[PDB]
């Protein structure tokens, strides 16, 4: 849907029909047991705490 | 206490937070707001519902 939103701001001819069907999340891929993951976790938590 | 858990100004959490900090339970089954600072309190899994 974010691709569609990326379309719509330069495409006023079409319109988005209803909301999201499901709850699907894009996350950052770190290696298994990489030590800086909780740094990223507290970072995104404070950053969207800063919105 | 009847709470999710509330930190004191000195830092004294109550509730299921310090329950799982004092390790007296094994888990905390509650509709918990996963805050920015509750992750610093205890480790999380993924939220069951958003």
């Amino acid at each position: 849907s974010t691709t569609i939103e990326y379309i719509t701001q330069r495409n006023c001819n079409l319109t988005q029909i209803g909301g999201l069907i499901d709850s699907k999340g894009y996350g950052i891929g770190t290696p298994m047991g990489s030590p800086y993951r909780d740094k990223i976790t507290i970072a995104i938590l404070q950053l969207q705490e800063e919105d | 206490d009847g709470k999710y858990g509330a930190q004191d100004d000195k830092g004294q959490w109550n509730g299921m937070v310090k329950e799982l900090i004092d390790h007296k339970a094994d888990l905390a089954v509650a509709p918990l707001t996963i805050t920015h600072v509750r992750e610093k309190a205890i480790d999380f899994s993924k939220p069951f519902m958003t």
